[PDB]
């Protein structure tokens, strides 16, 4: 493989694949913090060209953390369909980009080709894509999964109802649920991040969620986003099982930071099959986002985009119902502003769909980042055009506990009515029964939580 | 006329022609979340959007503000800092926020007690308001809890520009069996006085992972009351000494 | 009137309507340069609240430039339907925002309501709208015009072919024309900004444009974007007339800077009626954009958003086929970065549709501004979802002569296929006949200018 | 439990669940041979009534072969969703029958309900269903899987091309392949039962099948129906992998008779993931059929219907692309005549769809059984109305090597055109491209294998 190019008479030398992958990234504060970013726009482009000229084989055989040192690398590499790999191993990343974007490449062609990819190759394609490349490429790669609702069907747009409270108060949780359902939010999941990671508390939160689900026969699923171990334990004790959640990272050390072993995720599948109230075949839920590996000291000299793609390689193995990047969840140290957050969200969603997972995005930012709510509204619409499977829904987008701003309930309704998108067909049916939705649009009585009383 | 920061503006119901209007008042009272604001088409109502933008401007100011050097000195605390120099650097360099500066290491060995059983550490972190509002309410009953019917207590000190992982260095230098860190969380939209507690048993720079810590979050008047939270942290500290474990390694 | 509010216990006092309008704007470079921007984020919100509580009458009666001193103000004020105005004069700007965004407000409701508005009122509503408000609001306000093509029908998306050249070389202009058509670009217009503002050169460029149109019987129209006086002369002396162009400004001083009298636009209307090869009833073409009035010393202490809205009030009188903002054509001095360009673009389009003009947008940036091509791709997609009537098209978006980057020919095809949008129905039929388009999609042989040979 | 009822004043006493299950069956030859059949028609009805009054719990807790002695029973029992089971455990088998047949019971309702079932419960419901119950019940339980084609979508009907030869001659296999494709057969699989169970011959037959697939770019999959161990070896040594086949039985003893361990089916799953040319997520293929357990001395005093249902509980664990009963493959000793073959076929298909597998049927008979080709045509049409996923296809249905008669290539075309059913959508598109199919119908040039030359 060639590790150098000439640009405007100047030679641009690179030491390894990991460096080329890093410097080909568009500028972000996290890559500068990791010391892996390009020195200039010229070096960035030269890195993109070197990357584009490298083969799938060059990148598959050079994962950022070695096979023997990382269980996630082993997981990713051993899931490869080697026949699919052999067909594409001599393709340049330039050729792979053009193949993904081609109108002569069908959904079924990509279904087989993606099986010969590794996460590093997925990231490599994303790095040589413009914003519209990432949007259009993702759109022609739909991923459909099924719990009690079907998510990912082109022409549809789902939403996680996120009814969070500072004290896990069941009245405050219910009120946000009723408000969310009134806007048609909740077809992805009704998922609460709990304050106390406690078995008795999880059961009470779940019973509140399922108290509403059972009362109105809602086709959906509940979830409590504690550590996977306490979810498993509570469900084993008889708490209602919908989706089982875990935050994942793209390295073994990153998973050890979260207190996760691969055996726990396998156990989550088995507990779900034995206990969970899910009609379909998918019941797992993961969240991701750029910067997490670097935060854990677990990026090993690799950029955050490549590490983020490794998440999707790991997630794919467990065939989850939904995955979303939580794009601006952490802070300005990994993604500084509007520009970087938008780019990351488009990258994350593109890579998720190329990896073949049910990919959504929590369009978000923090109050210490150079951003505002107009960023969320910009990104959610761009991502919805890319066929993003789901976003979050909170009252006005204000999380009273997690201390950040996501998308409003209003925003899902806006996106759906703007782009003529429907909810999950099962959930849509229920919304019509309740008189909340007619022909994809909120009725006059919608947006009013008192309708349920 | 209306002040967008007033109580009446926060309690405002914007739902036009409600199905059951007494339920909406009961829903607005049950939560701090921006519920029952109504809509204009699929878009938020103007007043709700205005109140959102007003609370954002206040939230933006609340993040780059600093605890005065005089306030910490008045609380009888040692002020020490990380490798970080100012607020702007703190927001972009978390790695420097995780390490005490050279003069900080020397000051801790000079002025703190050696090998304590429980070490209490306070830091501004990402919110100065979190430690300002809650301090007098949380810190005194924590000390009168750990000492009274308890064991060897370290001297409390303030870390300026600190991140959670800095307690690992604090635990090694002081030889602490349990390190308690009271730190400001990143500020929310309409609320910025939310404090967190991070506790770890016998930490090490090269072995301790984040899962080895126990987190007590959302400590404020709108969350877990600081006085009530103080007795939780004491009990946690006692359980951590008894089990010789913290975080995911603990029982139940 | 209230020119005061109290926010967090702090009283904010404003001098006049002009200051309230200016300070309510989202932060941008031009407003700071004009010295009319807010001092703080709290004062910005204060101005937003003060503006929202002001009535339509308050804003209508206080234009930024006086009636007696400004012919543009006169034209705006005299065009008002007073019956429409009287129905809405006691409405707050907050109530008008909610009225525009409401799903109970039909296209025909706004059709009458907008006739009681002035440009300052249009601007005021925009200032208290979030990014998604601007997008959704504009979407439910379609404006349909017809030349030889129909533009602005919901579910369609048009494009100006801009085949500019450094020497007005006819081979270079034609080459770009064949390239653009092969991507389905040119349903809005085939419009050339000429190098030399003289009759013979204009006649040569028009003959080149119309050489292509006549040979392939293309349902479209040509335009040479010289000064209106030179176009009129060329047309009277026998050059083929399609669209007649003029750059406009929001003040009499601004028009004098460009060297335009309102009588010339009246003359263009009459010349179009006598000479132009246009089947429909619309033949004028204006371009606008924030900063031009401030550049002319013709903003009179007013912000660039309000001044840009006055462009649309002026344009409306002449019922043009197409108007577009050239969002970031000038430089960072008026619009600094990605954020500000996206915001301005959404504002401009929303205000144009509210004013009842056939509003499109040249999604663009300059090389001395803090922006890149990914900005253009973000904005074009967002505006397309807002029902933007048209964007530009150039080979890869590189204007080799106006020295800026706009949208690629590729981008029009991308937007159409991403969002299931069609070209102008007349032009679409031509593309199908040429074998370039099938079911809204480019065929295999499309994207190849040699197809015409 | 009640193991007793009184009918016409006569008390009928039954020993156990196993006897109730056996005697409730409609009269068939195999059950008489097994000595488990009813003595009279009144006792048959008595057993039916006793079974109907028994609960789900009664049948689930009493499998025909014990948990501790049978790995198939273990696999069936351990796969149960206990939450689903607990909702339905107190339901009578009569109530479950009414639940399955009810129009108020949706596809998603059964999706969750079936997870609380075991194979014995599946069998029990079938035993108290009339022929039209079996047809209607199966129809409202579609099962959709995807390899390189999608099978089981309502309104579609697939077919296995079975080009068997006496000497595995490649000219004879290819000839039958071109014939089958010309009738639109082969969307399920192109599957050959080989003469010689060895690696080189399997590799030769697969190369022949895939020679056709690659030349005409056929969306389908190949299969050589040898023992699973030989297929795995061929595939690991470089032979093209499509579907991996294994004949299965409802007991550990039965699997030992066929020489299969459950680890081999796990291995096939893993080998498929690494090597197979399959775009979708399903690649296994099982065949089943009543009598095989009784042939092996592995029925353990149980009837052939219940044992056949246990095949589907076993198959379900491995989520195969396709399963089919080979209804009358063995002889009169297990299924004697037209009546018994039709009944068995309807039972098998209903039980497979209830078990959640992609259930098809080889509509067939042997020459020593009391049946003819009119039987095959009766059954194929009835099963097609039940939404049978697929049948076989051979030239006139004559297997020149397995010595039995199945359905003709003609029969697939007949069923499709009679019932307005389409092939697999991917394969249908291929047929349209080849000029073989138009609007679900064979063209004039179809039915002619020389079309490929
Ligand atoms: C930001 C944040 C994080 C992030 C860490 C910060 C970073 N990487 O720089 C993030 C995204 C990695 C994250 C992960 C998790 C994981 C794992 C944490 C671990 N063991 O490493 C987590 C276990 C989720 C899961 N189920 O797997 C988790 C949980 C449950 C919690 C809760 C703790 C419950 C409890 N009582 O124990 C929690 C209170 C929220 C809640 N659910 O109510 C919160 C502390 C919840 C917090 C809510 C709140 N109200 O405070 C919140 C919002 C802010 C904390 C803060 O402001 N700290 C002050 C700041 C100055 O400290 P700092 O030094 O800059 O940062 C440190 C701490 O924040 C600490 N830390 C953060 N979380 C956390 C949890 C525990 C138990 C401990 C001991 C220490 C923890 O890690 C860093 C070390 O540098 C937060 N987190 Co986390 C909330 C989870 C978010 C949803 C999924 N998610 C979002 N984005 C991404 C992503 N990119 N990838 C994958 N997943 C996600 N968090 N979290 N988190």
């Amino acid at each position: 493989m060639k590790l150098k190019t000439t640009l405007f008479g100047n030679v641009y030398q690179f030491k390894d694949v990991k460096e080329v992958l890093a410097k080909a990234n568009e500028l972000r504060s996290g890559d500068v913090l990791a010391g892996v970013a390009a020195a200039s726009s010229q070096e960035r482009v030269a890195a993109k060209q070197v990357l584009s000229e490298m083969t799938v084989a060059d990148i598959r055989n050079n994962p950022v953390i070695a096979y023997e040192d990382d269980c996630v690398t082993r997981l990713i590499q051993d899931d490869v369909n080697e026949t699919a790999y052999n067909q594409i191993k001599n393709w340049s990343i330039s050729e792979l980009r053009e193949y993904v974007l081609s109108d002569e490449t069908s959904v079924d062609d990509i279904a087989f080709t993606r099986k010969g990819l590794t996460s590093e190759v997925v990231a490599a394609v994303a790095k040589i894509c413009s914003n519209a490349d990432l949007i259009y490429g993702a759109k022609k790669m739909p991923v459909i999964k099924k719990a009690n609702t079907t998510i990912g069907i082109p022409g549809t747009f789902s939403a996680r109802l996120q009814p969070n409270d500072t004290r896990d108060d069941v009245q405050s949780i219910a009120a946000q649920i009723y408000e969310g359902l009134s806007f048609g939010v909740g077809d992805a999941v009704i998922g609460v991040n709990p304050v106390t990671d406690d078995v008795e508390n999880l059961s009470r939160v779940l019973d509140t969620i399922y108290g509403v689900i059972d009362k109105f026969n809602i086709p959906t699923q509940g979830c409590v986003l504690a550590h996977v171990t306490t979810q498993i334990e509570a469900i084993r004790r008889g708490a209602p099982g919908g989706l089982i959640f875990q935050s994942i990272c793209g390295s073994e050390k990153g998973l050890k930071e979260f207190g996760v072993e691969l055996a726990m995720l396998d156990e989550a599948r088995a507990v779900g099959a034995e206990f969970n109230r899910i009609a379909g075949e998918n019941c797992l839920y993961f969240e991701t986002g750029q910067g997490s590996a670097l935060s854990a000291g677990a990026n090993f000299g690799a950029d955050q985009v490549t590490m983020e793609a490794r998440n999707y390689g790991l997630a794919r193995h467990y065939d989850p119902f939904i995955v979303n990047t939580v794009v601006g969840f952490i802070g300005p140290e990994y993604l500084y502003n509007d520009r970087q957050i938008i780019r990351a969200g488009l990258e994350d969603h593109f890579m998720g769909k190329l990896s073949g997972i049910s990919m959504g995005c929590d369009c978000c930012y923090t109050n210490h980042a150079d951003a505002d709510q107009n960023l969320n509204e910009n990104l959610m619409i761009l991502l919805a055009t890319a066929g993003c499977n789901y976003i979050m829904g909170m009252p006005l987008g204000d999380d009273i506990m997690l201390n950040y701003q996501t998308t409003a309930f209003h925003d899902t309704a806006t996106v759906r009515q703007l782009l003529n998108l429907r909810p999950s067909p099962e959930f849509e049916r229920w919304l019509e029964s309740m008189g909340i939705m007619a022909n994809g649009r909120l009725t006059k009585r919608a947006g009013d939580p008192s309708l349920f009383f | 006329a209306l002040d967008l920061g007033s109580a009446e503006a926060k309690a405002w119901i914007g739902v036009e022609n409600p199905h059951r209007a007494d339920v909406l008042t009961e829903l607005r009272r049950s939560t701090v979340a921006r519920v029952c604001t109504g809509r204009a088409g699929p878009r938020p109502r103007t007043q709700a959007l205005l109140r959102f933008l007003a609370d954002h401007s206040r939230s933006k100011d609340t993040v780059l503000k600093e605890v005065p050097e005089e306030w910490v000195k008045a609380q009888g605390l040692l002020e020490v800092r990380s490798e970080i120099s100012d607020k702007n650097l703190y927001l972009t360099r978390p790695d420097m926020g995780r390490r005490l500066c050279a003069e900080a290491v020397e000051a801790l060995k000079a002025q703190c007690v050696a090998n304590p059983d429980v070490q209490v550490v306070i830091s501004d972190g990402l919110s100065t308001d979190a430690i300002t509002v809650n301090y007098e309410e949380i810190l005194p009953p924590l000390m009168a809890g750990l000492k009274q019917a308890g064991l060897k207590v370290g001297t409390p000190f303030f870390v300026r520009y600190g991140r959670v992982k800095i307690e690992d260095q604090i635990g090694e230098i002081l030889g602490a069996k349990v390190v308690i860190l009271l730190v400001g969380e990143r500020p929310g939209l309409g609320q910025s006085e939310s404090l967190s507690c991070y506790a770890v048993y016998s930490p090490r720079m090269a072995t301790t992972v984040e899962a080895d810590r126990t987190c007590i979050s959302n400590i404020h008047q709108g969350g877990t009351p600081p006085v009530e939270a103080a007795a939780v942290i004491v009990d946690l500290a006692k359980r951590m000494l008894e089990q010789k474990a913290s975080g995911i390694n603990m029982t139940r």
